[PDB]
């Protein structure tokens, strides 16, 4: 805002978004069109958090499901073992399974809703990561989180999108790149 | 003492400024025989499915759903094309709308006898009308949407049953009358 | 088949006309103490 | 055959809906000895 | 609906517009439009004397408004509309924050990056450059397309 | 008497009874356009009549065709 | 390939069914404790409140204690089995 005023810091000509306080982790005040003021922020929060952890898993996974296989199942492109896994009914066993957990995590959530819990804390620190004597690390960790997740969620996208258009999985595409198909012959006009 | 609308003319008298969009055009005095209440309500649903509709006839021309017989691009000949089942279970659908929407009080008399503004079936999701000024120019704004649409749809659907062909799609290759 | 319907138009009448007569009853049951009433039958109309 | 066909359940569905819509609107009340 | 206040104020306003439009939204409006006809003109100007590397490949020898017709087939017109749409999301936010009672002055997104508007007074008479430029170039723009409209000719090429 | 939506309806088509207009009125006019019609008729009684012949005017089975 | 209650596809369209029905009590819920409902939270409009056809009050509801709604019908008859259109040539004592 080059006129002085009290605004944003993540973009600076719009005003700090009302209800959002620097209180939940990683917020640099980025709510451009307010959802924070139409649904409860820790509601949304539990969503950042749980679509970003379903995420984290899933950059991981195309690109392992690129390079190794497990021997008992076939190497296909990973859309296409979701096809061969759904027919198999091994997708249905990591959707049963999920629901299962799913079912506890629901209720979870009507706890964040009626106070009661943090959003997307479901105590799960098997390890001692955080840990009484490493509790000074959460905060720092939860910013990570956030922003892994941030990142993870925009970086899946990308990988399933541009395999799509390039036909060419991501480790490939990275080693030889090439433009989308047809680009450098075709001429429109 | 003279409709703004049309000068010559006296100014409705039961138009006042209070109902929005009152420029005082009822020059046959419809104002005068029927409640206003019940007239608003039907000139704004009839908009409000007109800007459903002329939003349809558009968005169907360019994009149809994968089902069969969800592919005409031209909307009148689309109606005959779709199962017909589905276009019963589309009215229903609405027809229970209508009946919660009002709460069952579904006729002239009774439907204002509640509360309910004119057009006030509830649905403003997003609170867009806690400011008043701000629900006033709103409000403007629906009902010269809701009139100009009623005047699209039925262009569209007439210049189609002449054209065989979509509004987009006529104005590409437009061909006189007499072509066709 | 169903209601010896051979041909869709003859569902316009079959459900515009019980549709219309219902709306003309919206308001008889509308204007009614449609509480409950712990007997054989209503007298209140 | 196609009109006559459907005059005649245009004209049976509104005597039918007339007869049941009707015999709905608390016929039990309509006795004399109701208050 | 006129005031002083306005930068550019020359008290131009036959039609009053002012009268039943916000003028914060006029505002907005005049600069928006200006500050893209000054690239396009720009861009149109820029087109005829040189091109990127591959693209004359591609495209061939369209220009203006064909080569639009050519570009929308590459998808590099599209790219263009989802970024130039995301940034206007943020600016109707803008607008709607502007509108509800807000800091912002109209056309202020806050990008001064090399700090040209530090000195209070300079600002001052940068604006009314930029609404000046803009309005030429909204004229000059309108002018180079309906130029090519009738000729069929680029810009530099009519002069050429 | 009973009173009926039509009744009322048609009502001031029969509420002036007896209202006359003073003297003679258009008595001159009435008279005009009996004599016109008088001639009128005596015109087309003796086309019938074949005592009058317009040219066109065959008066005759034969003009049917 | 199996159909039903044992089909995959029937399976992903259950969890997407109790998706729908859990986001009536988790979303409901959330816009509850705080949808809208904030003095900042307003909609606006470019056009001026003095610009014509913008109502004094807002949801305005006449009272109308005029002719019934089948006198109006009548009205809307007349207008066309009664205009007045020849009332305008209208001409300008009782006998004993
Ligand atoms: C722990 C309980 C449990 C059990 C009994 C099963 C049972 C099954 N799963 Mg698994 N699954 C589970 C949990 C479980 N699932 C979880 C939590 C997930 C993640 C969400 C998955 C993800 C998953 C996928 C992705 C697939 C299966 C498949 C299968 C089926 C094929 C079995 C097989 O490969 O041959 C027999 C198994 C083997 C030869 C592997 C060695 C197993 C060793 C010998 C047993 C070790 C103990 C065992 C894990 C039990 C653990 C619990 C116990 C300690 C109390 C079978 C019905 C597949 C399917 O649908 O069939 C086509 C498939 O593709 N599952
Ligand atoms: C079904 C459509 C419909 C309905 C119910 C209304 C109802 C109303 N309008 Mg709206 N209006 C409409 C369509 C409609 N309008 C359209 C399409 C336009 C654009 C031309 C307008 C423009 C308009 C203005 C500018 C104003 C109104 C106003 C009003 C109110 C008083 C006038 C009145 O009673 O008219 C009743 C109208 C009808 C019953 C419809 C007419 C039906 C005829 C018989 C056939 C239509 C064809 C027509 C002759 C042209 C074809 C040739 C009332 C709430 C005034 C207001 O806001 O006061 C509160 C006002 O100032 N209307
Ligand atoms: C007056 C409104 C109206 C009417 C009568 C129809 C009627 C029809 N449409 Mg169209 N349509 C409409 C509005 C309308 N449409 C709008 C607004 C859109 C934009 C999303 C579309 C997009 C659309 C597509 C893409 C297709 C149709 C198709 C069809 C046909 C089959 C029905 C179907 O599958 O609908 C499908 C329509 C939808 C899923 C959109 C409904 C959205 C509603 C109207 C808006 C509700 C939003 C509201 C805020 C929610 C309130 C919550 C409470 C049928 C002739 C199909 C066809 O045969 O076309 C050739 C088809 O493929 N429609
Ligand atoms: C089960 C189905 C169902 C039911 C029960 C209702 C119930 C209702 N609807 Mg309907 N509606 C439905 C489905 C349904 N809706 C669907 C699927 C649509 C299409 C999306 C509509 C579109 C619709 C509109 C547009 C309107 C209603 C209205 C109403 C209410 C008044 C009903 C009434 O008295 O009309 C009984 C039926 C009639 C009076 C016949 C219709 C009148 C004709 C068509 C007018 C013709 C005018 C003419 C062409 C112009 C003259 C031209 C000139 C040259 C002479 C009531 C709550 C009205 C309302 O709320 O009013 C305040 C209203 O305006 N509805
Ligand atoms: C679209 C561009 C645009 C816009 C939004 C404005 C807006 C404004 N100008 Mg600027 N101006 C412009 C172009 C523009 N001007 C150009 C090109 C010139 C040079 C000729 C000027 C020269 C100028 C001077 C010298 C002054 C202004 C002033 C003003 C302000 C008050 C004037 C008013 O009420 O009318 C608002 C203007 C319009 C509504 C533009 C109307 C253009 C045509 C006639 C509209 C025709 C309809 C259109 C084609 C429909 C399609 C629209 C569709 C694309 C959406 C206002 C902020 C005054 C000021 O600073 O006050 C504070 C002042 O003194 N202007
Ligand atoms: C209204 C603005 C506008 C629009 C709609 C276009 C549209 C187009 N241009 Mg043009 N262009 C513009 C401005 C514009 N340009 C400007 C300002 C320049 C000068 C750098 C150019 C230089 C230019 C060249 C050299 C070429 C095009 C080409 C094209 C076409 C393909 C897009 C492309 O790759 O361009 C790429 C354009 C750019 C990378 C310029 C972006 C500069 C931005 C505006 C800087 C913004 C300031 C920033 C914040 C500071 C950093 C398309 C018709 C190509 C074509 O098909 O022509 C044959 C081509 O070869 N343009
Ligand atoms: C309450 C009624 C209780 C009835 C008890 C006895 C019922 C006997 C079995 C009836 C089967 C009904 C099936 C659905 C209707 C049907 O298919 O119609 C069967 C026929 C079908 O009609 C024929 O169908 C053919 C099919 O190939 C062809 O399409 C013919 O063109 C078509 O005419 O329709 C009728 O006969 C209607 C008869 C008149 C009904 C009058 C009802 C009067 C009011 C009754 C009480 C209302 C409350
Ligand atoms: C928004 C309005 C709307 C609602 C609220 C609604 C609710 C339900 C429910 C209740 C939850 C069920 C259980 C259900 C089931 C089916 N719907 Mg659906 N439905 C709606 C709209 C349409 C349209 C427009 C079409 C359609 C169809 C089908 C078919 C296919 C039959 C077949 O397989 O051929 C089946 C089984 C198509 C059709 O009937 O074609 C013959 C078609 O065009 N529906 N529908
Ligand atoms: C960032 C600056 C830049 C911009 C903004 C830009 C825009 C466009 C557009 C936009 C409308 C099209 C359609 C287009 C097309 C092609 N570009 Mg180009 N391009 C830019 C830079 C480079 C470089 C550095 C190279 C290059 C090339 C090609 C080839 C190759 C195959 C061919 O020649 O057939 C094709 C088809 C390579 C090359 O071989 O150039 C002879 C190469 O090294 N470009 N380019
Ligand atoms: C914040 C903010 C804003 C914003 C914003 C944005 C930009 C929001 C963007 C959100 C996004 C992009 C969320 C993406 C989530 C992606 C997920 C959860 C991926 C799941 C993948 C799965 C389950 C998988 C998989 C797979 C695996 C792993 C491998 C395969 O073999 C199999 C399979 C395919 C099943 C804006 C201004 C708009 C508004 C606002 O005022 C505030
Ligand atoms: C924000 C932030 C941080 C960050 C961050 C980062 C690093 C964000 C990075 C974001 C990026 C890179 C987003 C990329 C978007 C690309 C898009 C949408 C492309 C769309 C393509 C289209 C529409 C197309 C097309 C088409 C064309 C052209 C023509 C057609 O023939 C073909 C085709 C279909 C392909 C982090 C987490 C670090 C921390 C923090 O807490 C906040």
């Amino acid at each position: 805002a080059v006129f002085q005023g009290d605004f944003s810091e993540s973009v600076p000509f719009l005003k700090t978004p009302t209800n959002l306080d620097g209180s939940l982790p990683g917020d640099v005040g980025f709510d451009p069109l307010g959802f924070s003021e139409v649904f409860d922020i820790r509601v949304l929060r539990e969503a950042e958090l749980k679509h970003g952890r379903i995420a984290m898993l899933a950059t991981l996974g195309y690109l392992v499901q690129e390079a190794y296989v497990f021997p008992f199942f076939d190497k296909v492109p990973p859309i296409q073992a979701h096809d061969v896994l759904v027919k198999s009914g091994g997708m249905s066993q990591i959707l049963l399974w999920t629901s299962f957990l799913e079912i506890f995590g629901g209720i979870a959530l009507f706890q964040t809703i009626q106070g009661r819990r943090y959003p997307g804390d479901f105590a799960f620190d098997p390890l001692g990561l955080s840990q009484g004597k490493n509790a000074e690390k959460l905060e720092r960790y939860q910013l990570a989180e956030i922003k892994h997740s941030r990142l993870a969620m925009l970086a899946f996208s990308g990988f399933v999108h541009q395999g799509f258009i390039t036909k060419q999985g991501v480790l490939e595409q990275l080693g030889n790149f090439k433009p989308i198909p047809g680009f450098p012959e075709a001429t429109f006009f | 003492d003279r409709s703004y609308s049309m000068p010559f003319l006296e100014r409705p008298p039961a138009l006042d400024g209070s109902l929005a969009g009152d420029v005082g055009f009822d020059p046959l005095g419809f104002s005068n025989y029927f409640d206003l209440k019940w007239l608003r309500e039907a000139e704004l649903k009839h908009g409000r499915v007109c800007m459903l509709g002329c939003t349809g006839f558009i968005t169907q021309e360019k994009i149809q759903l994968p089902l069969p017989g969800f592919d005409n691009k031209v909307a009148t000949e689309a109606f005959f094309s779709v199962p017909a089942g589905g276009l019963w279970q589309i009215f229903f659908t609405l027809g229970a709308i209508e009946i919660l929407s009002n709460g069952g009080k579904l006729a002239p008399g009774d439907m204002f006898a509640d509360g309910r503004a004119p057009g006030d079936l509830g649905f403003d999701p997003l609170n867009l009308s806690g400011d008043d000024a701000a629900l006033r120019r709103f409000i403007l704004a629906e009902l010269k949407h809701c009139r100009l649409a009623m005047i699209g749809l039925g262009g569209m659907l007439h210049q189609m049953l002449i054209t065989k062909q979509g509004p987009l799609d006529q104005l590409a290759n437009f061909q006189p009358i007499q072509y066709y | 088949e169903a209601l010896g319907v051979d041909d869709g138009r003859l569902l316009v009448p079959l459900v515009l006309i019980p549709v219309f007569v219902a709306l003309l009853y919206g308001n008889f049951a509308s204007t009614q103490d449609n509480e409950d009433f712990f007997d054989t039958y209503d007298q209140r109309r | 055959m196609f009109t006559l066909k459907i005059v005649v359940y245009t004209t049976v569905t509104l005597f039918v809906s007339l007869f049941t819509f009707g015999f709905l609107s608390n016929d039990a009340s309509r006795n004399p000895n109701r208050k | 609906g006129l005031d002083g206040t306005y930068v550019g104020d020359v008290g131009f306003d036959p039609l009053g517009f002012s009268s039943i439009i916000d003028m914060r939204w006029l505002r907005e409006a005049e600069l928006k439009h200006g500050r893209v006809c000054m690239l396009a003109a720009t861009g149109m100007i820029v087109q005829d004397v040189y091109q990127f590397p591959g693209v004359t490949k591609s495209f061939g020898d369209a220009k203006m408004t064909t080569l639009h017709d050519v570009a929308v087939k590459q998808g590099s017109m599209q790219q263009l509309l989802v970024w130039l749409g995301l940034l206007e999301i943020f600016g109707f936010v803008a607008i709607v924050q502007m509108l509800q009672g807000s800091d912002r002055q109209p056309g202020d997104f806050g990008f001064d990056p090399l700090n040209c508007a530090a000195n209070p007074d300079t600002l001052a008479r940068r604006q009314l450059v930029e609404l000046k430029n803009g309005r030429l170039a909204m004229i000059a723009t309108a002018g180079m397309l309906h130029h090519f409209f009738i000729t069929g000719k680029g810009p530099i090429q009519l002069i050429t | 008497a009973l009173r009926t939506r039509l009744g009322e309806l048609l009502r001031p088509l029969n509420s002036e009874y007896g209202k006359v207009a003073p003297g003679w009125g258009t008595t001159p006019i009435m008279g005009f356009v009996m004599l016109l019609f008088a001639v009128f008729l005596l015109i087309i009684l003796q086309i019938y009549n074949s005592s009058l012949i317009i040219e066109n005017v065959d008066v005759d089975w034969a003009s049917l065709g | 390939e199996a159909q039903g209650f044992t089909a995959p596809k029937n399976h992903f369209a259950s969890v997407i069914g109790l998706w729908v029905l859990f986001a009536l009590p988790v979303w409901s819920a959330a816009y509850k404790q705080a949808g809208a409902s904030n003095p900042e939270w307003f909609g606006v409009s470019q056009v001026s409140e003095d610009a014509p056809g913008i109502g004094l009050l807002a949801k305005a509801a006449p009272e109308y204690n005029g002719p019934s709604f089948r006198e109006g019908l009548e009205y809307v008859f007349s207008f066309v089995w009664k205009p007045p259109i020849l009332i305008a040539w209208k001409p300008r004592v009782y006998d004993e």
